[PDB]
RNA sequence: GGUUGAAACACGACCUGAGAAA
């Protein structure tokens, strides 16, 4: 097989203020002992902020002032995994956290050449809530730009994220899944829509597949024209 | 006094095939220890350039970087439609590492008028006491658009929210949703619900409407 | 400042130069 460089993160999620969390960054395709590993985070609507790093051979560690004394970076070479242990969490620590490999000096200088997928840490006292899913019904009488449109409204969920597919992933053309919006209740909502041929309504079935892992919610909703 | 990286412009909009440049000035010397990244929203950044002017293996050759003193430049020689992203510079001359504030790159294209659809709330949702009315504006350009809600011909205020997709990776368009939230009691009190859309692709504003309970 | 040891420190080899905290 081809060996691919990969960083797989885990351990993020919802945590109460003042609480603790440990993030993991499991590496494959290279031995972490011989690389510097970094953590970088991105708060909602903000840029990238460097958080911490650990050096090869020495295991020397470095921290941003914003986390010094509260966060600890480490590496277990016997598991090829790096960690970010976070204590005394504040709302300001809410962010997507990424682990990154600093590349090999002669090939990449100090650039970070591979990154984990990100894990979302939400510092809040609010409770997990699964969404309700409602149809956005289409009509052969409601055509614009040469198509009909239908969709699913995903409402009152917490924390992020939710994902939506259509017909178990078989329908992707014309699908638009909008970014989540925070409502005044403190819960999120989003819609997912698709444009389809008007001739197809009644000949074709459209099911939206909604996933909200924090609540273990998996919901399929059939969307059909109303009998009217 | 941490080293600051000052990026410019804050955003830019350029057409496919255009030459685009983005700059980043370090507040003091960082030697050549500057990297450039491309980031799609909510995704990991991708390394483009390292040590100010070296192209990371596998990155397309339209990307390049250069240094003049404390000023660093990223150039895209011929913009491609998937190149929309926020681009960041980073210094790793000393700890702590610092990043520029990002430059948002949008793909400029011709005007495209939106297709408009209105959706009444479902009977299922009404049973729980709230009504959501949805207006969809599909596959339009540029991003700027106005959505006005009217209930029995009365302009609505303060009770709607909008969300927009990122640009289509093939033809560079956006889509937009506007959701009007009403109590069930307020929804049942009125008959005509309308979404009015103004956008430079449309000669005249487009209104989509329905009558509550009337199919 | 640059090359280089899987290597910013620690543990090593070098180049430019009066000196790489230049």
């Amino acid at each position: 097989e081809i060996s691919e460089v990969q960083l797989v993160e885990s351990g993020g999620g919802l945590v109460q203020p003042g609480g603790s969390l440990r993030l993991s960054c499991a590496a494959s395709g290279f031995y972490i002992s011989y690389s510097s590993i970094h953590w970088v985070r991105q708060a909602p609507g903000k840029g990238l902020e460097w958080v911490a790093s650990i050096s090869p051979y020495s295991g020397s560690t470095y921290y941003a002032d914003s986390v010094k004394g509260r966060f600890t970076i480490s590496a277990d070479t016997s598991k090829n995994t790096a960690y970010l242990q976070m204590n005394s969490l504040r709302a300001e620590d809410t962010a997507v956290y990424y682990c990154a490999r600093q590349g090999y000096r002669r090939r990449s200088g100090r650039g970070f050449d591979y990154w984990g997928q990100g894990t979302l840490v939400t510092v809040s006292s609010a409770s997990t809530k699964g969404p309700s899913v409602f149809p956005l019904a289409p009509s052969s009488k409601s055509t614009s730009g040469g198509t009909a449109a239908l969709g699913c409204l995903v409402k009152d969920y917490f924390p992020e994220p939710v994902t939506v597919s259509w017909n178990s992933g078989a329908l992707t053309s014309g699908v638009h899944t909008f970014p989540a919006v925070l409502q005044s209740s403190g819960l999120y909502s989003l819609s997912s829509v698709v444009t389809v041929p008007s001739s197809s309504l009644g000949t074709q079935t459209y099911i939206c597949n909604v996933n909200h892992k924090p609540s273990n919610t998996k919901v399929d909703k059939k969307v059909e024209p109303k009998s009217c | 006094s941490d080293i600051q990286m000052t990026q410019s412009p804050s955003s830019l909009s350029a057409s496919v095939g255009d030459r685009v440049t983005i700059t980043c000035r370090a507040s003091q010397s960082v030697s050549s220890a500057v990297a450039w990244y491309q980031q799609k929203p909510g995704k990991a950044p991708k390394l483009l350039i390292y040590s100010a002017s070296s192209l990371y293996s596998g990155v397309p050759s339209r990307f390049s970087g250069s240094r003049s003193g404390t000023d660093f430049t990223l150039t895209i020689s011929s913009l491609q439609p998937e190149d929309f992203a926020t681009y960041y510079c980073q210094q790793s001359y000393s700890f702590p590492s610092t990043f520029g504030q990002g430059t948002k790159v949008e793909i400029k294209r011709t005007v495209a008028a939106p297709s408009v659809f209105i959706f009444p709330p479902s009977d299922e949702q009404l049973k729980s006491g709230t009504a959501s009315v949805v207006c969809l504006l599909n596959n339009f350009y540029p991003r700027e658009a106005k959505v006005q809600w009217k209930v029995d011909n009365a302009l609505q205020s303060g009770n709607s929210q909008e969300s927009v997709t990122e640009q289509d990776s093939k033809d560079s368009t956006y889509s937009l949703s506007s959701t009007l939230t009403l109590s069930k009691a307020d929804y049942e009190k009125h008959k005509v619900y309308a979404c009015e859309v103004t956008h430079q692709g449309l000669s005249s504003p487009v209104t989509k409407s329905f009558n509550r309970g009337e199919c």
